[PDB]
């Protein structure tokens, strides 16, 4: 190295500065605080009534914590489908104002529900928009959702005026005119009820028994965020070179016990010229303290390859501990400049030739 | 649900002296024998305080309320722009249990009030109740000066509050304590106005002296000194004296 | 008639590489359940046309 950096085949005795020595981390923390407020998603799948199509449940999440690993992994779900947002990621999505849309619909209008699409329902009992961003989720109900008897109370509107806007809700009864001639509220010719009645049974095929029907809908960054994904947390070290990412502030170093007492209020403490310096954990909230992992330069003396062919090595202003051919080599000698490895401490004194630092300095002898 | 108030009692809009108050954290961050200059909202040194012994106030971009109150007749506060159904608004109780936040569009007439009977129950305040965003409950905030800090920045509203106990007779005492922040609320109105709440004595209402202090505050620069324990002991203005 | 031997790769474990030719084709794993080569749920063609 002392060849290459002074770009020559041969080296005149002396001291020569050479690259710096750096501490390298070893792994990893990432520390978030306990809190985990479950958001109301039960209630929302596991409820034994749910409204119908032309008179959609609407229900408003928000200010929870929402987790959506332990309902992808569901399969009792027959469709399981989000457009704008990959299913994979959406324990990492922040968000808040979550919209959901709950229904139960027939078995051959589950493909009724996308964004852009035409049918029945889509413009006569709920529309979603063209750029509906989110996701869908639906499961059959025959078992609960379909009696023997027949479940006749679900009502799917037929005839409107006019299509229906994206995120509206049609509950209006009124008797629809297929003719020329007023209807008075009776249902005489060509004067029928828009809303038609569901004849969901157990011995009825594919596209006839029920489906439960749920959309989930949230908002693009026009409110402060408070429904978003868990954060995970890791376990904790002490004397050692790692790197953290304590509550969003992340910085490389090593972590010890700190006596310093903080207020209340406070999260971290800082110095002059502006650093972080002490930390508290986000889970058993203590006062640690933050020290940055060693570095410094090494230096090689050598006799000048004309006289002799062995070198020796320093480095400044490290404690031998964290020394790592030249990691044992030969004795090693600390110094108020740092450890000297490869030269014998002796009891001596003579003039100095090539200085070290700190009052002492070497010489060729070995 | 309320009445006009035919006995407009009168509070005269008198001026004093701010003297040396006003002071809050601005920050999280741990600090010890440093002086740290900042420039932030803040009451100027020696301003001029205006003194109520609830008309309607505007909000300007913060509010400094201090109250030397006995007993606790203060109630708690309104915000919004025109305080109508037609825009959002909020509102802030702190009764002997629990303080509640409320997010609606309520109804409101030209006296609201809460009054209470000698049975200690009564609330006429609001009449309709509208959408409401968000819910908030929390633990009770209470001769003894009680002053808060009410600002709203980026869509976030921060309330700082300090109590201390008192001796002066009337006006506010020259002394020194720093505001440290109490509560965070992450909703956006446009607020521009503000009222008041009282405990009126409905035993015939008996509430005449309803004695406080408001402050506005300004864009500037403070120096502010750090003790060993990272609490703010002393503060300096900088736009004051030519020795500032 | 419908050109539909024209097919691009849909999904994919990661990232690209520039001048990078990927011609392999298998089934993938949308879930956390191994697929055994059958297109069923959470197993999908990363060949679309
Ligand atoms: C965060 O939540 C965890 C989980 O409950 C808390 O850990 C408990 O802490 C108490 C207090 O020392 C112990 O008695 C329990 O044995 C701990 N249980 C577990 C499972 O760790 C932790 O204290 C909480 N941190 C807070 C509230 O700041
Ligand atoms: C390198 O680190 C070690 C370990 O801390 C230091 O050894 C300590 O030295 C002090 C002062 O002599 C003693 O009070 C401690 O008991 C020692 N600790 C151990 C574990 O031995 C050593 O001093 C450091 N080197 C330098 C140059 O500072
Ligand atoms: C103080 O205000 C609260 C605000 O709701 C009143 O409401 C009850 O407060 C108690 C104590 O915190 C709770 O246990 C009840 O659940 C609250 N009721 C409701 C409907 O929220 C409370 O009554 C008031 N106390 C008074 C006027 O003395
Ligand atoms: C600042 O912190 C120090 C250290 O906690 C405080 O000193 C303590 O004060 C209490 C109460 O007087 C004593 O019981 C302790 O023995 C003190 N600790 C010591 C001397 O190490 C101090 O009171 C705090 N406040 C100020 C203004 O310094
Ligand atoms: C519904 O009930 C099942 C039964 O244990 C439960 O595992 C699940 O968490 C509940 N909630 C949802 C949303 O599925
Ligand atoms: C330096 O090299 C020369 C050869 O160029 C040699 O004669 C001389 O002895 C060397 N000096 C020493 C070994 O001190
Ligand atoms: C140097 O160290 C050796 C090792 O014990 C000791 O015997 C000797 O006296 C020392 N020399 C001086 C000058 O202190
Ligand atoms: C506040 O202004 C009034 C003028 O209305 C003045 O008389 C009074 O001295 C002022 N108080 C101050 C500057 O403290
Ligand atoms: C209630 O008001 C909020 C704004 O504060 C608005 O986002 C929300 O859509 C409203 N909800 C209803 C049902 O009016
Ligand atoms: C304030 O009103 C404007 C309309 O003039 C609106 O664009 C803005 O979002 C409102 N901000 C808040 C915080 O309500």
């Amino acid at each position: 190295e002392t060849k290459c950096t002074l770009k020559s085949f041969t080296v005149e005795k002396g001291i020569y500065q050479t690259s710096n020595f750096r501490v390298q981390p070893t792994e990893s923390i990432v520390r978030f605080p306990n809190i985990t407020n479950l958001c109301p998603f039960g209630e929302v799948f596991n409820a034994t009534r749910f409204a119908s199509v032309y008179a959609w449940n609407r229900k408003r999440i928000s200010n929870c914590v929402a987790d959506y690993s332990v309902l992808y992994n569901s399969a009792s779900f027959s469709t399981f489908k989000c457009y704008g947002v990959s299913p994979t990621k959406l324990n990492d999505l922040c968000f808040t104002n979550v919209y959901a849309d709950s229904f139960v619909i027939r078995g051959d209008e589950v493909r009724q529900i996308a964004p852009g699409q035409t049918g029945k329902i889509a413009d006569y009992n709920y529309k979603l928009p063209d750029d509906f961003t989110g996701c869908v989720i639906a499961w059959n109900s025959n078992n609960l959702d379909s009696k023997v008897g027949g479940n006749y109370n679900y009502r799917y509107r037929l005839f409107r005026k006019s299509n229906l806007k994206p995120f509206e809700r049609d509950i209006s009864t009124e008797i629809y005119q297929a003719g020329s001639t007023p209807c008075n509220g009776v249902q005489g010719f060509n004067c029928y009820f828009p809303l038609q009645s569901y004849g969901f049974q157990p011995t009825n095929g594919v596209g006839y028994q029920p489906y439960r029907v749920v959309v989930l809908s949230f908002e693009l960054l026009h409110a402060p965020a408070t429904v978003c994904g868990p954060k995970k947390s890791t376990n904790l070290v002490k004397n050692k070179c790692v790197n953290f990412n304590f509550n969003g502030l992340t910085g490389t170093g090593v972590l010890t016990e700190s006596n310093k007492k903080f207020l209340p209020f406070q999260q971290f403490g800082r110095d002059i010229a502006d650093t972080t310096d002490a930390v508290r954990d986000p889970q058993t909230l203590e006062i640690l303290d933050i020290t940055p992992c060693s570095f410094g330069g090494v230096s090689v003396i050598t006799p000048g390859t004309n006289t002799s062919n062995q070198v020796a090595v320093l480095y400044q202003g490290v404690n031998c501990t964290e020394v790592p051919v030249y990691s044992t080599g030969s004795n090693v000698f600390q110094t108020r400049a740092g450890c000297l490895i490869g030269a014998e401490h002796v009891n001596n004194s003579y003039e100095c030739d090539i200085p070290i630092g700190a009052g002492i300095c070497a010489s060729y002898q070995s | 649900q309320c009445v006009n108030l035919t006995t407009r009692t009168q509070l005269p809009p008198a001026y004093t002296n701010s003297f040396t108050r006003g002071v809050y954290y601005p920050d999280k961050v741990f600090r010890s024998s440093v002086l740290h200059s900042t420039q932030d909202l803040f009451l100027p040194f020696f301003s001029n305080v205006t003194w109520f012994h609830n008309p309607v106030l505007p909000f300007n971009d913060g509010v400094y309320f201090a109250s030397t109150e006995k007993s606790n007749i203060i109630r708690g506060w309104i915000f919004g722009t025109t305080l109508d159904s037609k825009t959002q608004s909020l509102l802030i109780v702190n009764n002997a249990t629990n303080v509640v936040i409320k997010v609606c569009e309520f109804q409101f007439c030209n006296d609201p009030f809460l009054d209470v009977y000698y049975m200690k129950s009564e609330f006429r305040v609001y009449s309709s109740a509208n959408n409401c965003t968000f819910e908030y409950v929390s633990q009770p905030f209470l001769k003894n000066l009680r002053e808060f800090v009410f600002k709203n920045i980026d869509g976030y509203f921060k309330i700082y509050s300090k109590h201390t106990p008192i001796n002066l007779v009337r006006d506010l005492p020259q002394g020194f304590s720093a505001l440290e922040p109490l509560v965070d609320l992450p909703i956006g109105i446009n607020i521009t106005r503000f009222q008041t709440l009282l405990a009126l004595h409905r035993s015939g209402w008996t509430a005449g002296a309803a004695a406080y202090y408001v402050g506005y505050l300004q864009p500037r620069t403070f120096l502010l000194k750090y003790n060993e324990n990272g609490t703010i002991t002393d503060a300096v203005d900088c736009a004051l004296d030519p020795l500032s």
